[PDB]
């Protein structure tokens, strides 16, 4: 909401300006990734032991 | 002067890739395209054989 | 009634104050219907245009295209003035002062411009503030158009000569338009450019379309039904006006756009449209000149 | 304010009905004066005459006919829009959304014009129930009746046809401050250029009488003015017949006391005078301003007040 300047003169007289707006929010992802060797994989369930 | 000092030279020699190439004689955009919208009866003095 | 409140500017000599309090019932045409308006704004000095004082037709011009006010108090410190455009139709009946003939119970008075009349009678000249105030005059629209076209063609005489206009009869007695003296002069001279207009609109109107009836109908309907009703009127006129002048599709057609923006804008200058009507009641019905009047808003 | 409102049919879609909300402040045509009335009667699908849409003469014959409305309203099942025509009495200024690329100034009188320019967005398709709306140009009538020329000429001398060449003037092409204006150039139709090609071979015939030729006299004098005369010699247009008409009282005064220059003046200013009027629909509004801004942007709201 703006503020006014009541003003003498010819310049025109003002009104209140009011005022209004949305932004719409933006979106990404992140990622990252690791692995396990089938070596890996036989060990650690059982497998192997 | 280039990057490192190394004083240079451009020359028109260096142009002929651009202007030695048959894409300065093709006028058939222009021509057509400057075409349309037909223009006034110019006395064709000069231009009439 | 949506009034709008003029500022007296500085002091004002005590007989410059009287010549204002003497202007309530005047009409005012402010430039904007701000409620608070200058008087600088209003007075005729704010009618300049080319660098000059404009012409009658300058003049109506300007009271065309600016908004009437009828003058309601006069204060010191304030002019208090109703537009005439604004609000309902038929309401704010404000009180005008008549000038030269009567204004009977109705006819709606066109404001035309002041020179018309006596020039600068009128003028009311505010030399304290150093500003002048010209007040139209307001005549009915059946004679204020009269008038006006009467004047004109008097110039039309005037400006090449080797049944006076004139005189008018009004109501009870005849009215007189002439003051002679060299008043005329300054009349004739500010309808000088109104006349030409006029006289150009004309010569330019009918040239136009005696080239254009035999260059046309040469190319239906069109031909047939033309000739049709305009026997011995149209092509009458095209042999009489061929005979004692000269003769292009392509000017042609470029210069009948020309001519028909401007015919229309001289209708517009003239016919001067009612600003107000006079409905009175438990009044006289007839306003005397210089008496006021009730008024209201549209025809 | 004898309102006339206007029934939202079924339901347009969402998108048709937020197009709605923006046309507040537009200009509507209804052929009729109701109280109760159909969407569908004000649509440019009612415009259409047996079989065939009108073209863009057409039109100005069909908002000869009929009466504008400024919406001043948008509910959700009716559109209300007070009769300009008749309904104007109004203490204040129904406000009038200036929609062209020209701009209002003050006191400057409104006639509407069908859309005409080389850019335009007129078209406010809703595809809910089968309709459009072409909202007319707002426009100061001096440009309106400018325009209005342009297209009663381009339909006349395409008319001719002209014989010479192939290539005309332009006559689609204005300016109103800056800003060339392009017309539209499009169809013209027999009947629509007949009727403006009529009316106006009619009435320039009735604005010469008697006294006319007492004018007529006048063009070497004007000529001669043409040449000592700043002014005078700016109101002689370039391309001027008049000039061409250079390149004569013949007595016949029936008995002195008639004053047939005056009979001229009125008769010509009746009939040549009122064109613009006749060939298109003469303004009916004016700009005016109460805050004292004395123009308005292209795209804002004009206060406006009756005729001017």
């Amino acid at each position: 909401h703006q503020p006014l300047i009541a003003r003498d003169g010819p310049h025109p007289v003002e009104q209140p300006v009011h005022n209004y707006m949305t932004k719409v929010i933006d979106r990404r992802a992140l990622n990252a990734a690791f692995s396990l060797a089938t070596e890996a994989i036989a060990l650690l369930t059982g497998e192997a032991l | 002067w280039g990057k490192d000092h190394q004083v240079l030279r451009l020359s028109m020699e260096n142009a002929v890739g651009t202007v030695c190439h048959p894409s300065l004689m093709n006028i058939d955009a222009a021509v057509g395209g400057v075409n349309h919208d037909p223009v006034e009866a110019a006395n064709p003095y000069g231009a009439y054989v | 009634c949506f009034e709008a409140d003029i500022a007296i500017p500085s002091g004002i000599s005590r007989p410059d104050a009287a010549a204002l309090q003497r202007c309530e019932g005047r009409v005012v045409f402010l430039p904007t219907i701000r409620r608070q308006l200058a008087l600088a704004d209003v007075a005729h000095e704010s009618f300049v245009s080319g660098g000059v004082s404009p012409d009658t037709l300058g003049l109506l011009l300007a009271y065309r295209r600016r908004f009437p006010a009828v003058i309601t108090r006069v204060l010191p410190t304030r002019i208090v003035a109703c537009p005439v455009d604004l609000g309902l139709t038929h309401a704010g009946t404000v009180n005008l002062r008549n000038t030269s003939p009567v204004d009977l119970c109705n006819g709606d008075p066109v404001s035309l411009v002041p020179p018309v009349f006596e020039g600068q009678a009128t003028d009311v000249r505010l030399e304290s503030l150093d500003l002048t105030l010209r007040f139209p005059v307001p005549l009915p629209t059946p004679l204020a158009r009269e008038i006006v076209a009467r004047l004109v063609a008097r110039g039309i005489r005037d400006l090449n000569p080797d049944p006076d206009l004139n005189v008018l009869y009004y109501n009870g007695a005849r009215l007189s338009l002439v003051a002679d003296v060299q008043q005329l002069a300054s009349v004739n001279t500010e309808l000088r450019s109104l006349v030409l207009n006029m006289v150009y609109s004309i010569t330019e109107g009918t040239t136009l379309i005696l080239t254009l009836i035999p260059r046309l109908l040469a190319l239906g309907y069109v031909n047939a039904l033309l000739q049709m009703q305009s026997v011995t009127r149209e092509a009458a006129q095209l042999i009489h006006p061929e005979a004692p002048m000269l003769m292009r599709r392509l000017p042609l057609y470029e210069a009948l756009v020309a001519w028909l923006a401007h015919a229309g804008q001289l209708g517009d200058i003239l016919a001067l449209a009612p600003a107000v009507r006079v409905c009175t009641f438990d009044g006289a019905a007839v306003v005397q000149s210089g008496d006021m009047a009730p008024v209201i808003r549209y025809p």
